[PDB]
RNA sequence: AAAAAUGAUUAA
RNA sequence: GGUGAAAUUCUUGGAUUUAUUGAAGACUAACUACUGCGAAAGCAUUUGCCAAGGACGUUUUCAUUAAUCAAGAACGAAAGUUAGGGGAUCGAAGAUGAUCAGAUACCGUCGUAGUCUUAACCAUAAACUAUGCCGACUAGGGAUCGGGUGGUGUUUUUUUAAUGACCCACUCGGCACCUUACGAGAAAUCAAAGUCUUUGGGUUCUGGGGGGAGUAUGGUCGCAAGGCUGAAACUUAAAGGAAUUG
């Protein structure tokens, strides 16, 4: 039987979008269906943001961030459980928390 | 040998399959402010002294 | 068998039989 | 007669004498009859025009391109071809060019050209069809057609000759020092076969 | 009426060299022998002297061409490179 | 036994007086000796430094500069201008979901034959007591946008020539122009020019850049 | 009154590059990665070995004369995967203990507009 | 993200 | 370098890694969304030219000129065919290192054809919303795209101007969503899959248990690959859909 009404993806009004590739097993899957996340984390760890600070030449310093469009696909997704598989009742809720 | 000691302050929790390795959060004597984690073998309370050969390395198999 | 893989297996028989009928003809 | 490419016949004044000058040019695509050729260092990027290859940007297509300068052109002859600048060296007085066969080139910068590309291209193009056209073909431009292989030949007469069949027997693949009456065949061949398997 | 389904001019070759052949040659027969625009008096009426002769049967231009076409493509890029350049290096 | 680190001089970077504090920073190459030394082989050098290292100003922190080796004298190594690019940090910082992004380039030289392509980017922005989400433009703002933007930057340059394009580039004087003339358009968020890029350069003209260091 | 030179971690998988060169970077001082110390062949990108390839780093640093650096944090980029190894965070912890001063971290990652389509296949890598 | 094939007939 | 791990490979002929350039080809991230356009296939850098289109507005015009359509036509992803160009990347075939009982598979490193383009072919996809097209009516909402209307509305300019951009109230057209079905359905579910034994708004196409079989043959198209049209003998009690428990 059909599973979701939006089939697997998001594409109702057009027929084709584009292919992007999962990050991790380069598997071409269409945009509107990749598992997209964003990576947003400070480019130096925690356990070290004491270090570079005591170790800076500018007081203050900035602490810059690194920025990162994650494709995944739905296999890769599952995998690194990313997604979880949800219940019948809890499949269909969209928050993102 | 520079050996350094370290005290361990908290308790993390158990690692390794057999879950046989423990995690602990352990400052140094000398600068009580060098904190790391580290993978320990045996029994582990709180307020106990290690003697660690190498005093740099973070130890993995978080969360 | 995998119904892609029946259709590619009855094509190489239709080829076969066009061929020996181009023997006889 | 027998040029696939051809010819622009083209009248200059004679600078010394009163008189005309006529110049067996060969014609390149586009040129036409009246019109004018402008034939010097200081002539413009035309095609027809005849120019140093010193004084044409780099991507310039040239024709009938001269080795040395004075020499009255030696390249890119036949029909359809053509000659591109690539590049400049002022400080030796050089250009390097692309040739026909893919070959670069350093030439020097006064050596000229004609702008454009040799009249006549595509010919190569149609299939002759039969003996005949090709005997047309040659009998304008000389006594090497038809062929006779030499595995058909008696070994007096050829290497590839002789034998209960029709073989070569040894190697084609024929060495630069071979002497004459050696060298038939596949001559200093780096490789044979069909490119590409 | 129609004379002949598909090998039009080269009718004249019958049934040998091979139909693959015919139709190369057909292709370049048909461009060889057509009639083309005069670019100098507008009119339908050059016509092929020998290859790469291209002469206009009015105003008599003649001009250097392609073997069996009037311009090459090659010819046509080749035009637009020296335009190219040449307004380029007036400008 | 070769240890190369003991053939080396230890050289120094100054930037074209067009910066604040002029101390960039060390370079070095090799001792000099017969068969076309390091005299010349130090000429073509390029170093990036941060516009807040050259202003003395943290939140000039993006826009990393590049600055040329032209000519040497003595321990001193000359720099003129030889581009800019704001940091990647910034830039994904900047390019952000629910707006549209305008991206404008033009390619234009100075009173003398500077020829450097300008790039410049913009983001729609929502105004005050906007309840929708997203405020997209609709691709006819954005048409007219990046109209504005190339001829405010052709106009700012082929006038005004690199030493004071770089002194009214390192204020943001500029993108403020864009604001001014396109805020009646389109609100937006952060103009900026994002990048100059050198292409290529005139003769050597030694009286430009000893007239820029000293 | 500091000398500065460039950090450049290049942290992919399958090994660590810690390169520090000049202020410039036609020219390179003790370039150390972390496969030339362990000899598993597996952990040659491991955070240990990423923190050693540093040390030896900064101890040929020092009698060269480089006292801080600006850092260049690398990932492989291009069509691959563009994340930075489990190394990249070691080699700077390590840099910043043995006594080198730090400024100016930023990102090198080469960033593509869609180009050279991506290695795997379409159905990807199957394991 | 190491390897892991098979299981006669009838018998609700 | 590469992987669970390794080895095929390059490496003192300086490989990987820096920096300065240059060349080639392909592609167009982030922005990029339950957003837009297109008959569909499809379409994402800027600018210019060419022609086209829906929706909206209209107190303009014709006046039934329409709906759906056997026959007949145009277009039609990818792969594939012929010839020229191109040919960076990736990569049916192939090679080769692993793994394995065997691996002519998965994994790794290469790599011909292809991938791109021009001129021609081909006409097929889970070409899918697996939901023909036109028309009418039936339910409660919040959004969003395009157009239009209105304001004891705001906003950068004049610190009180058209405008543009937001807010509120509407409205027409569109991609869609949320709740519930009063209704329908075998159910999954569905605002149509409703207005159906209380069965008739118009019209095209298709199906009649599972196989044999989209096979055989004839015809027709194609250079081929193959496409379109398309049986019978015979065989068989189930095959199949949705849902429940384990
Ligand atoms: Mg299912
Ligand atoms: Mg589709
Ligand atoms: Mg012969
Ligand atoms: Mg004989
Ligand atoms: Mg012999
Ligand atoms: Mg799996
Ligand atoms: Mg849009
Ligand atoms: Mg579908
Ligand atoms: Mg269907
Ligand atoms: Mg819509
Ligand atoms: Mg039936």
């Amino acid at each position: 039987p059909k599973k979701r009404a939006s089939n697997g993806r998001n594409k109702k009004g057009r027929g084709h979008v584009k292919p992007v590739r999962c990050v991790n097993c380069s598997k071409s899957i269409p945009k509107d269906k990749a598992i997209k996340r964003m990576a947003i984390r400070n480019i130096v760890e925690a356990a070290a943001v004491r270090d570079l600070s005591e170790a800076s030449v500018y007081p203050e310093y900035a602490l810059p961030k690194t920025y990162n469009k994650l494709h995944y696909c739905v296999s890769c997704a599952i995998h690194a459980r990313i997604v979880r598989v949800r219940s019948r009742e809890d499949r269909k809720n969209r928050a993102p928390p | 040998t520079p050996v350094t000691l370290a005290k361990v302050i908290k308790v993390l929790g158990r690692t390794g399959s057999r879950g046989g390795v423990t995690q602990v959060r352990v400052e140094f004597l000398e600068d009580t402010s060098r904190t790391i984690v580290r993978n320990v073998k045996g029994p582990v309370r709180e307020n106990d002294i290690l003697v660690l050969m190498e005093s740099e390395r973070e130890a993995r198999r978080l969360r | 068998m995998r119904a892609k893989w029946r259709k590619k297996r009855t094509r190489r028989l239709k080829r076969k039989r066009r061929k020996v009928r181009a023997r006889s003809k | 007669s027998g040029r696939g490419a051809p010819l622009a016949k083209v009248v200059f004044r004679d600078p010394y004498k009163y008189r005309l000058r006529e110049e067996i040019f060969i014609a390149n695509e586009g040129v036409h009859t009246g019109q004018f050729i402008y034939a010097g260092k200081k002539a413009s990027l035309n095609v027809g025009n005849v120019l140093p290859l010193g004084s044409v940007p780099e991507g310039t297509i040239v024709s009938n391109v001269e080795e040395k300068p004075g020499d009255r052109g030696a390249l890119a002859r036949a029909s359809g071809n053509y000659v591109i600048i690539i590049g400049h060296n002022p400080d030796e007085n050089k250009t390097r060019v692309r040739l026909p066969s893919g070959a670069k080139k350093v030439i020097s910068s006064d050596a000229r050209g004609v702008i454009g590309v040799i009249a006549g291209g595509g010919r190569v193009d149609k299939p002759l069809l039969k003996a005949g056209r090709a005997f047309h073909k040659y009998r304008l431009k000389r006594n090497s057609w038809p062929k006779t292989r030499g595995v058909a030949m008696n070994p007096v007469d050829h290497p590839h000759g002789g034998g209960n069949h029709q073989h070569i027997g040894k190697a084609s693949t024929i060495s630069r020092g071979a002497v004459s009456g050696q060298k038939a065949g596949l001559i200093a061949a780096r490789r044979t076969g069909l490119l590409r398997g | 009426a129609k004379r002949t389904k598909k090998v039009g001019i080269t009718g004249k070759y019958g049934v040998r060299y091979g139909s693959s052949l015919r139709r190369q040659v057909k292709k370049l027969e048909i461009q060889q022998h057509a009639r083309y625009d005069c670019s100098f008096c507008g009119k339908k009426t050059v016509k092929r002297g020998a290859a790469g002769i291209w002469t206009c049967s009015c105003c008599k231009k003649t001009v250097a061409g392609g073997a069996y076409t009037v311009s090459t493509a090659a010819a046509a890029t080749v035009r637009s490179t020296i335009r190219r350049l040449r307004e380029m290096v007036e400008a | 036994v070769v240890d190369p680190f003991t053939r080396k001089e230890w050289f120094d970077i100054k930037a074209p007086s067009t910066f604040e504090n002029r101390n960039v920073g060390k370079t070095l190459v090799n001792k000099s000796t017969g068969l076309k030394s390091a005299s010349d082989a130090l000429k073509g050098r390029v170093v990036e430094v941060c516009l807040a290292d050259l202003q003395g100003s943290e939140d000039h922190s993006f826009r990393k500069i590049k600055l040329r080796v032209d000519e040497v004298q003595g321990k001193n190594l000359l720099t003129n201008f030889h581009g800019m690019d704001f940091t990647t940090d910034k830039l994904r910082s900047m390019v952000r979901k629910w707006q549209t992004l305008i991206e404008a380039n033009v390619t234009v030289k100075t009173s003398d034959d500077y020829v450097l392509r300008i790039f410049a980017i913009a983001f729609t922005r929502k105004q005050a007591n906007q309840v929708k989400r997203h405020s997209y433009a609709q691709s006819s703002h954005i048409r007219a946008i990046r109209k504005v933007i190339s001829e405010i930057l052709t106009k700012e340059v082929q006038g005004s020539t690199l030493a004071q394009l770089t002194s009214k580039l390192i204020p943001e004087v500029i993108n403020k122009e864009i604001e001014n003339a396109t805020k009646d358009i389109f609100p937006l968020q952060n103009i900026h020019v994002r990048k100059v890029k050198l292409l290529k350069q005139p003769k050597f003209d030694v009286g430009a850049l000893m007239a820029l260091h000293g | 009154s500091q000398v500065f030179g460039v950090a450049r971690i290049y942290a992919s998988f399958n090994d660590t590059f810690v390169h520090v060169t000049d202020l410039s970077g036609k020219e390179t001082i003790a370039r150390v990665t972390g496969g030339m110390k362990v000899k598993a062949d597996r952990d040659e990108s491991s955070p240990y070995a990423a923190m050693l390839a540093a040390q030896d780093v900064a101890a040929k640093c020092k009698e060269v004369g480089i006292t801080a650096v600006h850092v260049k944090i690398r990932a492989t980029g291009g069509t691959r995967t563009k994340t930075p190894g489990p190394g990249g965070q070691a080699a700077l912890r390590a840099l910043a203990r043995s006594g080198l001063r730090i400024g100016r971290i930023e990102d090198v990652t080469p960033v593509p507009s869609d180009s050279t389509r991506k290695k795997g296949g379409r159905r990807g890598r199957r394991l």
